């Protein structure tokens, strides 16, 4: 059994958590109150796919998710939604204030009282649970409950479990927009946890996706039910694998040991090719590679982030559908011969591939077309260095004249845990920057002995 | 009356295992449930080598299945010749090895090693004369790689007189579909140079290239591959289960084969392969099937023959035909190609003819090369192995498992020196 | 240098006096002569050799080689060597019943002993004997034997399973795990050694009594420590000291083997092939590159074809200085044997080792850089630039 | 009253003594081969 938990902590977490199970409940053809008529109607079957529901004795599944905020609206608007049925009455919400976009208030004050709750719940879910594959936490840098919070259940995992994988989904905040005056002190003080205790952190960006529901799928006005629907297609994408029957099957180790070279460098983007809309889905072939060449599009990264200005360390291609894998052994031969994209030096492979067969599914009321074929790209490059070093000027321009800081020491930190953050971040860029530099000219200098 | 244990190994293990055992049931008229319904006779006389006899007077494949993810177990009973094997012989756990070696050769293939050498064991001890093993795994991989090098290992301390072969699946020179295929392919040829009789490289390109070029499919898959090499796997071991004019067992091969311990490295190939559209205009004859087998198109090692000499050859032929044909057309090879042939072995040209031939062919043949330009192939892999090395791109996981850097540079040395060996017979012209 | 070669020949034994006794062994000087039992006609062929040793004779005193003249001529000198700073190897070779055990072993209870307990003992009445305030040693012992292409320990306590080998990338092929002890006086290591010889797998053949069934390897890890903090280096040296016995060839006719004892004969006649073969190419190698121009082009040598040349991979060549004692018959009805004996023997002669030894590759460094800075200041000063 | 005070480096004895005779040995030797002496 191949089993994950999922965590979604925080306004954003909660939503794309409402996207993603609506995703779910209809690919394994769950109603929303629980029941599965399908295997009543057929007779029986694997329909209960272990990887997200846990089935009791009345035909009724459970989800095996976790929710966690510090205001009660975003969990009462789900308490008593179309979904109201389906999760566990547990919802694991303070009763309180909220984290007040302060990491300070969600990781020393507040964070405590509710820590405890959400451990227990966890363990309850980890006990039912049988080869346990890992934890997948949602949550977003800026916020208050998000960063503090997330910091902290993080460490807790990580001390009492240890060796389970744990996969997060973040949305990094952007370049130019912005819904919060004190994102920059959040984002660059979660860096300590989303560094050393997480084993591999996928960021996402508004402005990116933003751009994107406007070139491709062509909405004009779209607002955050899109981008959590994207990313759910992403997740999915990326958990189909161990639930569904492929011929090159992709589990979610497999994902660690071929796009982390280094402990310290587990930062990679995330794209999704074939995202068009149901007008444009004809007069388009969508071949395997039209996708595989759309992936590596800079236009059609969901970081504002230039590939072009880096180097690829690694890449993960997961397809759906009916694919062969001749194609994609064409396709990735002929990304191999552009010169537009660079790969290091000492990673000649540079490439894992997994098909499965199960096709995409749509949601009613959504977006996308429905697509015969489909590719999610994971791309752990070097790029991403980019993406941080903006947000670090910003932080320097707040922090030289010592701005918001009181409110932050006022909840039980003290100044030097800014400056140590930003320390740590220096460090972890520098790291890039020594990663991606060319092997020395003749790494042994010069050889050659006699003969 | 010989028998030969079967072993399979990882996902690429188990469908090449699965489409054999289809392939093998056909020739002997076995149906997908163990219930005989053959024709010729001569189909029972020596169904011993892959089949034990049930109390129904049903047939039960020899058959070991070995992996550490459910699904490919699960694929394989969920299919038109799954019930065929018998529950007990599927060994298995969980939390795969995940493209990691030293997960399946350490820490977690240490656990299930003990089950699949038990129930080796028990299958080995109700033989009447054992003969040997073969194992089918894809080096590229995890847990293939290291339970297939870990059980070599324990079969060949437990069984050092027997023939241990194998049918691995190597990484491609450009095609790829791991990041850290290099790395499992080092550390597996490390242990197979020491501890196997007969190594069968195949090389998913060479296949390919075979269904684009020879056979015309447009749209191939695996199931394509898995039956070449399974007619490859059924037509090395002819000579044991039917009549011929001139048998060559196993033994034969490995003795008249390899002329020295470790140039095992044996580049397959079959014919007749023609496109289900030019059927009607190619003659089957002896020359034919000749002109097919030596043609560097034909390998299924993606490594050019004309780059090398060909230490030793043997070639199995199955159907009625002339034994005076076929030495002349051996002679003819030989001396027209004068400079592809070592010049201290004279007449290095295995020959072995059977009477019974496939199913619905008049004539077949299989064609076992030992050539120095395999070393291109591990060549390859040193270059990429040394990209990595050097840098430590992707250590972490290895080391975090229980090993050093130590046994990552012994491997590299003795690949270096398995292509040293291999080289230096390559050059024409002895003296200087 | 290149490979000290010493000849033995050995008196009649019990099989031999039976049958058919004429002797066809002839030995002066440093030249052996060989006649052929089947054709007196032909030449008597014969080889040089840098040692050569009758033993035929007993009670005589007339060109008689005993132990202790054995040992003076090769082990001594080895054992000099050793303290010079050399890796030292010292191995036996011949057919079954050669007397290679005799050679290396020899008798306990008698005073005639082999080469090994000769040497461990000189040398430790030469370190008690030269210890000093500055002064120190220090001495491990370890004995392996090869049964068949597996390594087990000797001085170990009963473990029925079988070592692994290693390559460390420097210091060459080496045994995981093999119980290396300390001795601190004489009584320790005789003890030692007497657990060595009755752990060994001994059987009895037509060819000889107590055969031996597996090759050993008897290891000494010296080391020579200097302490005084103006002018000594601790832990300057350190050596080894390697003693093999090789298991002799077989036939299976003569030698009347059933069942496992001739799965081990022919073990035993597939490294010993093995041996011969790497001997050869060593010969050929080094001869050619000397005499034939400086080419160095390339020459594989097949060090990994068997487990006993992969251990003696530093000995057979590079990194040692070692001596071949090979043991001969002098019966006419082995005449075919004695003689590739013979052949290898001076094959053998040919070989060419390279031996440096040096400690703390940083301590070299600095050492070669200091004596760099007084050689160059002495010609500035010379030169009057100083 | 922020002042600058760059990185403290504790290196090895070992590999200060070898740099430093390294030098001593370049220096030498580049005087005595300028003049025609080695
Ligand atoms: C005209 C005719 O009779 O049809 C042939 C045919 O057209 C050809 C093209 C067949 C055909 O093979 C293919 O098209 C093919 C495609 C991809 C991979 C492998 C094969 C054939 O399918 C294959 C099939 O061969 C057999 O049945 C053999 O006994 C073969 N066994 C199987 O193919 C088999 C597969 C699944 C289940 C049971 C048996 C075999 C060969 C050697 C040793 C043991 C078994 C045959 C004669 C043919 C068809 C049907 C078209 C060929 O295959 C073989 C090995 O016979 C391809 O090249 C040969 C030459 C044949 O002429
Ligand atoms: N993509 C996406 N981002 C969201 C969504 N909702 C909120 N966000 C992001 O969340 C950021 C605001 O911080 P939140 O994560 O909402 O903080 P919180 O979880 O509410 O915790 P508190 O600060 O204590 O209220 C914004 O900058 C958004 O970019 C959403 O539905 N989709
Ligand atoms: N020079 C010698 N003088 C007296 N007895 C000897 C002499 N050399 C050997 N022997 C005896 O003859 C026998 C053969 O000696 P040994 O050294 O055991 O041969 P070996 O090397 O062991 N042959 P192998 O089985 O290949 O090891 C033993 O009984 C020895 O005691
Ligand atoms: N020939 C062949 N190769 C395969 C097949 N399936 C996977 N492979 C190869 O196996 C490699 C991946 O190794 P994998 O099978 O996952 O190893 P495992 O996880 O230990 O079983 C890839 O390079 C593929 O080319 C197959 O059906 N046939
Ligand atoms: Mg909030
Ligand atoms: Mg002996």
């Amino acid at each position: 059994m191949r089993e994950c938990i999922s965590i979604h902590v925080g306004q954003a977490g909660v939503q794309i958590g409402n996207a993603c199970w609506e995703l779910y409940c209809l690919e394994h053809g769950i109603q929303p109150d629980g029941q599965m008529p399908s295997d009543k109607t057929i007779g029986g079957g694997d329909d209960s796919f272990n990887t997200f529901f846990s089935e009791t004795g009345a035909g009724k599944h459970v989800p095996r998710a976790v929710f966690v905020d510090l205001e009660p609206t975003v969990i009462d608007e789900v308490r008593t939604g179309t979904y109201r049925q389906l999760f566990h009455p547990e919802q694991l919400i303070t009763g309180k204030e909220d984290a007040a976009n302060n990491y300070a208030r969600g990781h020393y004050t507040i964070g405590k009282e509710i820590i405890d709750l959400v451990l227990d719940r966890i363990r309850k879910l980890a006990d039912q649970c049988t080869g346990l594959q890992g934890f997948l936490v949602f949550h977003s840098f800026g916020g208050g409950t998000g960063s503090g919070f997330t910091s902290l259940l993080m460490e807790r995992l990580s001390v009492d479990y240890g060796k389970k994988s744990k996969l997060e989904f973040s949305i990094y905040p952007a370049p130019q927009v912005s819904t919060a005056v004190v994102e920059p002190y959040n984002s660059i003080l979660t860096t300590h946890t989303t560094l050393e205790h997480s084993d591999c952190a996928f960021m996402v960006d508004n402005e990116a996706i933003y751009d994107i529901c406007r070139r491709n799928l062509d909405i004009e006005r779209p607002t955050y039910t899109n981008l959590n629907r994207l990313i759910s297609q992403i997740v999915s994408s990326i958990t189909a694998s161990l639930r569904f029957d492929g011929a090159l099957n992709v589990d979610l180790t497999e994902f660690q040991t071929n796009l982390v070279p280094y402990p310290r460098i587990h930062f990679p983007l995330a794209t999704y090719a074939p995202v068009i809309s149901a007008e444009k889905a004809y007069h388009e072939q969508l071949s395997v590679a039209e996708i595989t060449n759309a992936c590596f599009e800079p236009a059609n990264q969901m970081v504002k982030c230039d590939p072009r200005h880096g180097k690829y360390m690694a890449c993960c291609l997961l397809y759906r559908g009916d694919v062969v894998p001749k194609d994609v052994n064409a396709a990735i031969a002929t990304i191999k011969t552009k010169r537009s994209i660079q790969f290091v030096d000492w990673c000649p492979t540079g490439f894992k591939v997994g098909i499965n067969y199960q096709p995409p599914t749509v949601v009613p009321g959504g977006d996308l077309a429905k697509v015969q074929r489909a590719v999610c790209m994971l791309s752990n490059t070097t790029a991403i260095a980019e993406a941080w070093a903006r947000l670090d000027h910003k932080f320097d321009l707040m922090y030289a004249k010592r701005a918001f800081v009181h409110w932050y020491v006022g909840e039980g930190m003290e100044e030097g845990e800014f400056s140590e953050a930003r320390e740590d971040m220096a460090a972890l860029e520098k790291d890039y920057e020594e990663v991606g530099v060319d092997s020395v000219e003749g790494e042994g200098e010069e050889e050659g002995e006699e003969y | 009356m010989r028998e030969i244990v079967h072993i399979q190994a990882g996902q690429c293990g188990n469908q090449i295992g699965a489409k054999f055992w289809e392939v093998i049931s056909d020739e002997h008229g076995i149906d997908p449930t163990g219930s005989y319904h053959g024709d010729s006779d001569l189909q029972l006389e020596r169904i011993n080598v892959y089949y034990n006899e049930a109390t129904g007077n049903k047939y039960v494949p020899r058959a070991i299945l070995v992996d550490l993810e459910p699904g490919t177990m699960d694929s394989v009973r969920s299919g038109p010749f799954g019930q065929i094997f018998r529950p007990d012989n599927f060994v298995f756990g969980q939390s795969g090895a995940g493209n990691n070696w030293a997960k399946g050769h350490y820490t977690e293939g240490a656990e299930l090693v003990d089950s699949v050498l038990d129930v080796v064991r028990k299958e080995s001890e109700s033989c009447d004369c054992l003969q040997g093993f073969q194992l089918t795994h894809s080096l590229g991989g995890g847990t293939g790689s290291g339970m297939g090098t870990l059980l070599i290992s324990k079969i060949r301390e437990e069984y050092p007189d027997r023939i241990m072969n194998t049918f691995s699946v190597m990484p491609s020179p450009k095609v790829s579909d791991t990041v850290v295929e290099p790395y499992n392919a080092t550390l597996s040829v490390h242990q197979l140079v020491e501890n196997t009789d007969e190594t069968y490289c195949i090389d998913n390109e060479a296949l390919y290239d075979i269904c684009f070029r020879t056979l015309k499919l447009t749209t191939p898959t695996y199931g394509d591959l898995n039956h070449l090499v399974s007619a490859t796997m059924s037509g090395v071991t002819t000579c044991l289960r039917f009549p011929g004019q001139l048998n060559a067992d196993l033994r034969k091969l490995a003795v008249n084969m390899v002329p020295f311990p470790r140039l095992h490295f044996f580049m397959p190939g079959f014919a007749p392969l023609t496109s289900r559209g030019s059927q009607q205009y190619r003659a089957l004859t002896v020359p034919e099937l000749t002109q097919q087998m030596f043609d560097s198109k034909n390998m299924m090692a993606a490594c050019d023959p004309r780059h090398g000499r060909y230490l030793t050859v043997a070639a199995i032929f199955r159907g009625r035909m002339s034994m005076k044909e076929v030495d002349e057309q051996m002679l003819n090879v030989q001396n027209k190609n004068s400079s592809y042939f070592v010049e201290w072995i004279p007449n290095n040209v295995k020959t072995a003819v059977c009477d019974i031939p496939p199913r619905g062919l008049k004539m077949s043949a299989t064609f076992i090369g030992n050539s120095t330009a395999i070393q291109e192939l591990f060549k390859r892999i040193s270059e990429q192995f040394t990209a990595m090395f050097r840098r430590k791109a992707f250590l972490h996981w290895y080391t975090g498992e229980g090993m050093d850097e130590m046994e990552f540079t012994e491997a590299e040395s003795n690949m270096n020196d398995l292509v040293s060996e291999y080289q230096q017979y390559q050059d024409a012209t002895a003296d200087e | 240098a290149s490979v000290k070669v010493a000849v033995r020949v050995r008196p009649f034994n019990s099989r031999e006096m039976s049958r058919d006794s004429k002797c066809i062994i002839q030995m002066s000087g440093s030249t052996t002569t060989i006649v052929n039992p089947k054709q007196p006609k032909e030449t008597p062929k014969s080889f040089s050799f840098d040692y050569s040793y009758w033993s035929h004779t007993s009670p005589e005193d007339i060109n008689y080689a005993s132990q202790k003249q054995v040992y003076r001529d090769i082990g001594e000198e080895m054992l000099q060597h050793a303290f010079e700073g050399y890796n030292v190897c010292i191995f036996a070779y011949g057919q079954t019943g050669a007397g290679k055990s005799y050679t290396m072993m020899g008798k306990q209870e008698k005073d005639q002993q082999g080469i090994i307990p000769q040497l461990c003992e000189d040398l430790f009445s030469r370190i008690n004997d030269t210890t000093n305030d500055n002064m120190s040693y220090s001495v491990e012992v370890s004995y392996m034997e090869i049964y068949c292409e597996r390594v087990r320990d000797l001085l170990n306590p009963k473990n029925k399973g079988n070592l692994r080998v290693r390559e460390h990338p420097l210091l060459g092929p080496y045994v995981e795990d093999l119980s290396k002890l300390a001795v601190t006086s004489y009584n320790d290591i005789q003890d030692l050694m007497d657990s060595g010889n009755k752990a060994r797998t001994v059987a009895a053949t037509n060819m000889n009594e107590t055969s031996s069934r597996s090759h050993a390897v008897f290891n000494i890890i010296f080391t020579q420590k200097r302490h005084d903090a103006e002018t000594n280096i601790t832990t300057e040296k350190v050596s080894k000291i390697s003693l093999v016995d090789l298991a002799g060839s077989e036939r299976a006719d003569s030698t009347g083997a059933k069942g496992t004892r001739l799965k081990e004969g022919a073990n035993i006649n597939k490294s010993l092939t093995t041996l011969g073969k790497v001997i050869s190419a060593l010969a050929e190698m080094d001869s050619g590159p000397n005499k034939n121009k400086k080419k160095k082009k390339t020459d594989f040598i097949p060090y990994r074809d068997s487990v006993l040349t992969w251990l003696l991979r530093e000995n057979l060549g590079g990194n040692s200085r070692t001596a071949m004692v090979a043991a001969l018959s002098p019966a006419d009805i082995n005449y075919d044997e004695t003689l590739s004996t013979l052949r290898y023997a001076d094959r053998a002669k040919q070989i060419r080792c390279n031996a440096v030894i040096n400690e703390d590759p940083n301590n070299k460094l600095i050492r070669e850089l200091k004596d760099e800075v007084t050689r160059l200041r002495d010609l500035l000063y010379a030169q009057g630039l100083g």
